[PDB]
């Protein structure tokens, strides 16, 4: 791991 | 298109976009809440203009987004988000742009979207977002 | 239908799901991983039967599903949930079912699927999923 | 808040 | 729940 | 000593341990809650006998512990969990052990502890949390 | 990542 | 004193802290990480003066904090933080201030801290920290 706290993250839509 | 990525947040404040009903969204900006102040992002604009502006003022942070759907399709031979809806606990916001193509939708159950991320070129080549207790 | 709920796990180690190409998906469990030991999750079955089943294993830890996309349609008066694709980092299982309807999909950039929830009749009703770091 | 975890939830698809 | 998302948050060490 | 790791649950709804009022704590056994179901978890226990048993039930899901605190010190040579408290929103529980030696203490503003991890030869070598929301 | 989920984990308190 | 809250960010890049040999720790403020950019924090100033300067630049995001230990103690009839110590992955910081009175500790196996909450009179009365993977 990182010092860089992470999120969850959904996606993309649109251009692949 | 040019990428951008407003990063997470503590939760939204309002939403600026634009689009234009012959073709897709354009521009796309957002105020965060961060820790109980608003936090400004970047407007991420088209390279083009013609674009009618849409204000989404959220009456943070008893109300808050629970939905998001739109449309992905084809405009001049790529593929771009032509439409955005925002459903929030208390209203419905949109659809904004031209609800063709192919749907998407987002429903919450439960947690917050605390961010953005993306592309635009002449207009929204594609959008993630982050999503947060 | 009757509403399942198999809650938040550690991960996802098998998914055993059934269906039948006229119709939609209808029986549905999972395998978990529960803090490094495989969990049996209740098996979510359909009140009928002629639906062809499927195995789906998954090489945990390495392996995981970073999208799930599908088909919601009307199937005899209600809405359900038609067909289901899974995919991985590794390959894509499916689509299992039948690709009519209206499509939906959740690519994931970061996080884990961890556990479902959802409802099923004759065939699944609807689901959600639970999500994580 | 009370003494049970929390996860994010998102959907559901299907019949609303 | 409201629109501001949560942390984790342990302490206070001090007076209390 | 022996290390153990539960692993992360949705929640705590009893702790069973064990101590000496010349020595530290012995024996440690927690039932968990897994998505609403209880889930025993392993019996962890000292390699000797002669250890007084503590049963902490509480009231879950309305009753949470809100700080954990105690004493680490030296027992025939080694470092050891000499003594444990545990704080409720409703009550104190302890202190259990000897309050002798380096104190430690935990409180929680915001969050839940889901888990527990160690290690136990005659006596809890040492002991983590898991915390989450 | 690998496809197990991750959780804060604070300690250990006792022998290091 | 006068309580302060700076909030959840991404990260740490740079603490700033004062303290005198014969009292407590006085002046705190930090520079946080923003989305990959600095945040500089609100300077949380002592009322009084007559305290060393301490500068600690992190090598953010490869260091970072893994434990936090202390001292609490009585100063002219208040509890009062006296004493502070930062651990990273690469090296020690400290202690700053005395050590003299009750000891506490905070180490983490896995997650980050991300923000500090706290209050200061004529020195750091009491301080908690956000915790986020
Ligand atoms: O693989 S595929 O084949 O599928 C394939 C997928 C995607 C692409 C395209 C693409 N851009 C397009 C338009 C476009 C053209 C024509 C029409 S149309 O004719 O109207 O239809 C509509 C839209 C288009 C219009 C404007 C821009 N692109 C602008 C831009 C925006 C704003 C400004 S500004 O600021 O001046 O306003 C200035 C410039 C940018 N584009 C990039 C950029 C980039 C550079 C470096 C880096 S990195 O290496 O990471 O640094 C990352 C990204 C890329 C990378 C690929 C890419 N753009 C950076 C800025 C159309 C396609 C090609 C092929
Ligand atoms: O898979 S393939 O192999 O086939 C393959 C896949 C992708 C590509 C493309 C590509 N760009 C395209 C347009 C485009 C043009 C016309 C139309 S059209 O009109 O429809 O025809 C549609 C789309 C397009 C338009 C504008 C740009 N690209 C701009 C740009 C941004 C901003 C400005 S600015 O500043 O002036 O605003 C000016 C220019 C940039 N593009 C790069 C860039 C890059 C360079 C160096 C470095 S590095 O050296 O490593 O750092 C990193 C990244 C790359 C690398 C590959 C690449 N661009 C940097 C800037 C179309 C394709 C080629 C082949
Ligand atoms: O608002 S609307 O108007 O939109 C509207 C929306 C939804 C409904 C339906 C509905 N069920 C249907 C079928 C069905 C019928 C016909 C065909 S078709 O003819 O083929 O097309 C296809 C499918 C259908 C088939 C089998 C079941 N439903 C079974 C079931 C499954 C498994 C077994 S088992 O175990 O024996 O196998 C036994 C029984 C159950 N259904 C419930 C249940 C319920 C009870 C209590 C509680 S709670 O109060 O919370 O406790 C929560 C939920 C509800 C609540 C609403 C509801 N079911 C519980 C079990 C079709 C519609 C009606 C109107
Ligand atoms: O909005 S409106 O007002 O208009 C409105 C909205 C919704 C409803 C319905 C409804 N059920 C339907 C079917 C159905 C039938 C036929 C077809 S069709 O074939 O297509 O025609 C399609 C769908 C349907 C089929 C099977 C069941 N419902 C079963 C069930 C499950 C399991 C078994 S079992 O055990 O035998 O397996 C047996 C039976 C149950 N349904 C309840 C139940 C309930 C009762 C008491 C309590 S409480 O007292 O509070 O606890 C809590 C919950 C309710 C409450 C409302 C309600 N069911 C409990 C069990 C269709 C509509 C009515 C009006
Ligand atoms: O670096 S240092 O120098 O600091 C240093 C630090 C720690 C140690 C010790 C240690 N154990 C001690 C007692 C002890 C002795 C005397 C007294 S006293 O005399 O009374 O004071 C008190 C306590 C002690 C008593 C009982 C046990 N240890 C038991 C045990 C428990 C339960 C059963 S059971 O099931 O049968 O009940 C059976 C066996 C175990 N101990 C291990 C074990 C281990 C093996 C493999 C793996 S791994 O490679 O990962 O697989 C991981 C861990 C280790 C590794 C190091 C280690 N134990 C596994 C089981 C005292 C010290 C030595 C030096
Ligand atoms: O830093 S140094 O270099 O100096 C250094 C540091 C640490 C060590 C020690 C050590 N063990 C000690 C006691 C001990 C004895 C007496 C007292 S005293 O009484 O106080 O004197 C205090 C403490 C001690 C007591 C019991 C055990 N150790 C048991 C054990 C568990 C369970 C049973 S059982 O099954 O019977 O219950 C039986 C035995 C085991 N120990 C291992 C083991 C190991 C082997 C192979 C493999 S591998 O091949 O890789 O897989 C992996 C791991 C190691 C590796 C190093 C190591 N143990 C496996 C089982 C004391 C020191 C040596 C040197
Ligand atoms: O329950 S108990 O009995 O335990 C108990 C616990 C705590 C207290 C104290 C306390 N302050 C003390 C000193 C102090 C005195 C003497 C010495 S000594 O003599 O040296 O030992 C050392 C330290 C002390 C010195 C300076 C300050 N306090 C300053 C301050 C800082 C900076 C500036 S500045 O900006 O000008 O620099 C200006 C003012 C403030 N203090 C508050 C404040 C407050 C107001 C409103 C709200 S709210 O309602 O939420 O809005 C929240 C908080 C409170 C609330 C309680 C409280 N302060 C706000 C600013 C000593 C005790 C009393 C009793
Ligand atoms: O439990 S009990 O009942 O017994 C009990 C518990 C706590 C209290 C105290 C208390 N303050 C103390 C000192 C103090 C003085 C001397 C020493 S000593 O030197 O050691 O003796 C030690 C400590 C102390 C010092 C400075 C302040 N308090 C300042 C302050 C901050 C900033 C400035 S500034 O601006 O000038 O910088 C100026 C002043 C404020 N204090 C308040 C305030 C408040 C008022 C209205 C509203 S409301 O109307 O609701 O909004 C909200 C909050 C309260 C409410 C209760 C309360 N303060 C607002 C500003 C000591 C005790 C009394 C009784």
């Amino acid at each position: 791991q990182s010092g860089i706290s992470q999120t969850v993250i959904v996606g993309p839509w649109g251009a692949k | 298109g040019k990428a951008f990525d407003d990063g997470a947040f503590t939760g939204i404040r309002e939403i600026n976009l634009s689009y234009n009903k012959e073709t897709a969204i354009g521009d796309f900006q957002v105020v965060y809440d961060l820790n109980g102040s608003p936090y400004v992002g970047q407007n991420h604009k088209s390279f083009i203009t013609g674009f009618t502006p849409v204000k989404i003022s959220l009456d943070f942070p008893s109300e808050y987004i629970m939905e998001v759907s739109g449309y992905t399709g084809n405009v001049s031979g790529y593929v771009v988000v032509r439409s955005l809806t925002f459903k929030t606990n208390k209203k419905t916001y949109g659809p904004y742009g031209v609800t063709s193509g192919t749907p998407f939708n987002l429903p919450i159950e439960n947690g917050l979207i605390v961010g953005f991320k993306g592309s635009i070129g002449y207009w929204l080549d594609y959008f993630s977002m982050y999503l947060s207790l």
